[PDB]
């Protein structure tokens, strides 16, 4: 149902999601490198994630993301 | 505003939560009143119809997408009647098809016989960029 | 500095949503006629200037509320409603709940104007390209300016009782 | 070929099935309305219970 | 058009711009050693090094991926100035020239990716 | 269009860190 | 855990909704409710979306009406036939009741059903969207459906 | 949630495996409606003639 040139692009684009919100949670919580990839995950496949980011900074990154993945999910099925 | 009468719900977190909940995506935070809960019981009811909805119509436009057939053949274009064909006025084509026996052919001269816009082109060139 | 701030918002929302509920230029059809909400007046109709009223005549129920445009003028009942409210903090003053009652009626008047909208799209409808012209943006402002002074009046009743 | 033959409408031609209209708000109002009752009626019932406790 | 390379082009705008301010920071902790708590000033350091080195890390493999080879090549020496320092783990004199050349090498490829994803979007 | 909104997203919110690291 | 009757509501909502459930059970016995739950809902809506998607994909429109002793039941469409002719004449000594309802039907019904000529007969036809049907030759009528 | 590295390696197949599960179960009963709600019974001759 979707090309491999777009599974290339969701990988990329959810580490690239990923290393932003690590990077957004550093200049201030923890959100490291390894819970960022977490949280992303359990966003991605639509299951409750742990916890939420709690700057507004950090808020923006998420909110976008979840529009991703329900645009993606909801063009794959 | 419900949520603050005199919690953890300001203006700030209300919004967060609320767009968590229209991603079906959930918060860790949740209403803890009772009105609150009703509040966040509509709007999920609102955000879950809505993303079915359009899913439903991704869906059925993707469908109705790939279930297309192009014209081919004479049969085709005989019992397709959104495109209308035409041949030159005074041409071999023309005298062919009043003198076409065939039931195919038939539907399509008296299709051609009677029509409203121009169906008979003088020069071929003007039928071409037509 | 927040006292300040709703007086002003609530006669900068009520006399601009007078004003979009007042002139007939919400909706651009095709002659291109422009379109309103209680009366539409055509152009380019066969005549130079013509403007006449439109007739609309379970689902009358849908048809009144769409002639009888009470919705998007309930918000504007509710916005001078409120704004009386809160200019009662000079006079009678030391009440501390009285500013409680402006915040209901700044976002009731809210709930009531984005209502006035789907009951006046889902009749528009019930190709032909229509657009929305600069009057009908005017009623939008009505909403957004109706929810900050709907969170504007709501903080001072909290910071009075803290 | 006097009554079928000689006909002004095709059922192949008229059966297009092509080009979905998009879903607008005059199906989906019927949501929309609800949501707002909702946050009517718990707006309401915030009022009531508040009046009650001050009672 | 829209291709891979366009996207991964897209990705490193945003995240180039967050090792420019990598190696700004990094000349003001030389700067307020230079004028001069001194563990604050360099465990800090090495707090921030590591991100730069990992975040340029997915260039070097955002690019392989996408078939634009000819980008690599302007950043595979950077990765191998990170080989030495990883190996190895005045000096105020020689640290300060090895960081000012940071802050004008990931400004000069920065605006390589404001072009040359032009280069392909517009190129449809 | 929604690759686009990721990255429109992934900006602002740089802009915003950036903001309010610079605002202390 | 509390689970008073207001968290189980709370709950239950946020698991029928798809959304993140605030707590879990923490006996066996109500962790097979909230499993039970969870597969009931998660069937529920996609069997929704599903039919959903079904519907605006194809469209399957039926008439009204499938014959005249079905109309003459009903009674909501007002139907009309010519006003001198073989179909009055007909429906006028009628000794079967189903049509005999049709004609004592026709006779009071406001406004006239009855029409001078066949013309303004289809043109109401076209005119009325569900709420008006003629009578007429079987010949005529496929000829005019045929136009 | 799984705390360990591992342990979320476990959760995240996982969750790959439920949502192409649960996703291709949605679109397979949407196509079974659709193919039974769009069915022609045989009614004329010509409609005999060719099927
Ligand atoms: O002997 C004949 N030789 C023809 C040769 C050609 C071609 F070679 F293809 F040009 C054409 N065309 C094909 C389509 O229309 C434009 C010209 C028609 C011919 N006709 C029919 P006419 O031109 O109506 O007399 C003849 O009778
Ligand atoms: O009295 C009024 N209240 C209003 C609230 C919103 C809008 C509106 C705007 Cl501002 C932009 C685009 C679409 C809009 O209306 C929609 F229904 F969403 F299509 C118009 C309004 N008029
Ligand atoms: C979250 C709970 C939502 C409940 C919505 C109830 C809607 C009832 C509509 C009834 C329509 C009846 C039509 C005949
Ligand atoms: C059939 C047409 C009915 C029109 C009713 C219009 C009612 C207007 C009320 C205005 C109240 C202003 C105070
Ligand atoms: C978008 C980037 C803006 C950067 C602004 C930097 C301002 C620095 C002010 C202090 C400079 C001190 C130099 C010793
Ligand atoms: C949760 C992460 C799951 C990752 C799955 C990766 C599967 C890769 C399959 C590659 C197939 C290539 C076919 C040409
Ligand atoms: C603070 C975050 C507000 C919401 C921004 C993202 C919303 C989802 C994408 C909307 C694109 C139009
Ligand atoms: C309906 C009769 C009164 C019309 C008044 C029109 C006023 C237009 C003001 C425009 C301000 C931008
Ligand atoms: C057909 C008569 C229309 C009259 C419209 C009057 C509108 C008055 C609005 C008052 C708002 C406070
Ligand atoms: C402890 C609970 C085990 C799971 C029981 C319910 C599972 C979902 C329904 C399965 C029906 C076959
Ligand atoms: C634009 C200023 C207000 C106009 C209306 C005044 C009241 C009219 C009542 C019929
Ligand atoms: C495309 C030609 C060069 C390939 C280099 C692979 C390493
Ligand atoms: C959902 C994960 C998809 C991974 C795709 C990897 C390339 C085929
Ligand atoms: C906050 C710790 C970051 C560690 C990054 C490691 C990258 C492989
Ligand atoms: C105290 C400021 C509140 C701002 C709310 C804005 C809602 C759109
Ligand atoms: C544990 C308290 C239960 C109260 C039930 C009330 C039902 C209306
Ligand atoms: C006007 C109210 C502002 C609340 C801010 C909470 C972070
Ligand atoms: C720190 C920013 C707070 C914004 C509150 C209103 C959106």
């Amino acid at each position: 149902p979707l090309a491999y040139e777009i599974w290339m692009c969701i990988v990329f684009a959810y580490i690239g999601v990923s290393v932003v919100l690590f990077l957004v949670s550093r200049f201030s919580n923890e959100f490291g490198i390894f819970n960022s990839l977490w949280f992303s995950l359990g966003a991605f496949m639509r299951q409750g994630c742990d916890i939420s980011p709690r700057s507004l900074s950090g808020r923006i990154v998420g909110g976008v993301w979840w529009f991703f993945t329900l645009i993606i999910i909801s063009s794959y099925t | 505003l419900v949520s603050r009468f005199s919690n953890e719900f300001g203006i700030f977190n209300s919004l967060w939560f609320s767009l968590g909940a229209f991603m079906q995506q959930g918060c860790d935070i949740s209403p803890r009143s009772l009105s609150g809960r009703i509040v966040g019981g509509v709007w999920w009811f609102f955000t879950l119809i809505i993303i079915s909805s359009y899913t439903a119509n991704l869906a059925a436009f993707l469908t109705v997408e790939r279930m297309v057939s192009p014209i081919e053949s004479a049969e085709d274009l005989a019992k397709q009647t959104e495109i209308a064909y035409g041949t030159l006025e005074a041409g071999s084509t023309k005298e062919f098809f009043r003198r076409s026996k065939i039931a195919v052919f038939e539907k399509m001269w008296t299709y051609m016989k009677s029509a409203e816009p121009s169906v008979f082109v003088r020069t071929t060139e003007e039928g071409m960029i037509r | 500095v927040q006292v300040l701030l709703t007086t002003i918002g609530a006669f900068s929302a009520f006399g601009l949503m007078t004003i979009a509920i007042s002139t007939d230029y919400w909706l651009y059809t095709r002659g291109l006629t422009h379109s309103g909400l209680w009366r539409i007046c055509c152009l380019e109709g066969l005549k130079r200037g013509v403007c006449v009223k439109i007739n609309h005549f379970a689902e009358y129920l849908l048809r009144v509320v769409r002639a009888s445009s009470i919705f998007p003028i309930l918000s504007a009942i509710l916005l001078l409603l409120g704004g009386v409210c809160v200019a009662a903090s000079r006079v009678y003053k030391s009440k501390r709940n009285i500013i409680l009652g402006a915040g209901i009626l700044f976002v009731a008047a809210g709930l009531s104007n984005i209502i006035g909208v789907i009951v006046y799209i889902s009749a528009n409808a019930g190709k032909n390209h229509y657009s929305y012209g600069w009057s009908f943006y005017f009623g939008g402002l009505s909403f957004i300016l109706a929810e900050v002074i709907g969170v504007l009046a709501v903080n001072i009743y909290i910071e009075r009782s803290r | 070929k006097w009554w079928y033959d000689k006909g002004e409408c095709g059922s192949g031609g008229g059966d297009s099935k092509e080009k979905t209209s998009a879903l607008s708000l005059s199906n989906v109002a019927g949501v929309f309305y609800i949501l707002v009752g909702g946050l009517g009626l718990a707006m309401l019932v915030a009022l009531i219970e508040f009046c009650y406790k001050s009672r | 058009a829209f291709t891979f390379a366009a996207f991964c082009y897209m990705l490193t705008l945003v995240l180039c711009a967050s090792l420019i301010f990598f190696v700004i920071w990094h000349i003001i902790a030389f700067d307020e050693l230079r004028t001069d708590n001194i563990e604050r000033i360099c465990c800090l350091l090495r707090k921030l090094v590591v991100p730069e080195y990992s975040i340029h890390g997915l260039f070097c493999l955002m690019f392989l991926c996408a078939a634009e080879w000819v980008t690599l090549g302007l950043n595979i020496p950077l990765l191998f100035y990170h080989l030495w320092r990883y190996f190895h783990r005045d000096i105020l004199n020689y640290c300060q020239k090895e960081s000012w050349c940071k802050l004008a090498f990931y400004l000069l490829s920065f605006f390589y990716y404001l072009y040359s994803m032009v280069y392909t979007l517009v190129s449809f | 269009g929604v690759f686009y909104i990721l990255i429109g997203g992934l900006g602002l919110a740089m802009l915003v860190a950036l903001i309010e690291f610079c605002y202390k | 855990n509390e689970f008073g009757i207001f968290n189980s509501l709370w709950f239950s909502l946020g698991a029928f909704m798809r959304q993140g459930c605030d707590i879990s059970p923490r006996s066996l016995s109500g962790r097979i409710v909230g499993g039970v739950w969870w597969f009931f809902t998660l069937i529920i809506i996609s069997s929704y979306t599903a039919n959903l998607a079904a519907f605006l994909t194809v469209e399957r429109m039926v008439s009204p009406i499938e014959s005249a002793e079905d109309l003459s039941k009903q009674t909501e469409i007002a139907y009309g036939t010519l006003d001198s002719g073989s179909t009055k004449e007909f429906f006028r000594r009628s000794k079967i009741a189903v049509f005999d309802k049709m004609w004592t039907y026709m006779r009071s019904a406001e406004p006239s059903v009855f029409v001078r000529t066949t013309a303004e007969g289809v043109a109401r036809v076209r005119k009325s969207k569900g709420k008006y049907a003629y009578l007429l030759e079987s010949t005529m009528n496929e000829y005019i459906e045929q136009r």
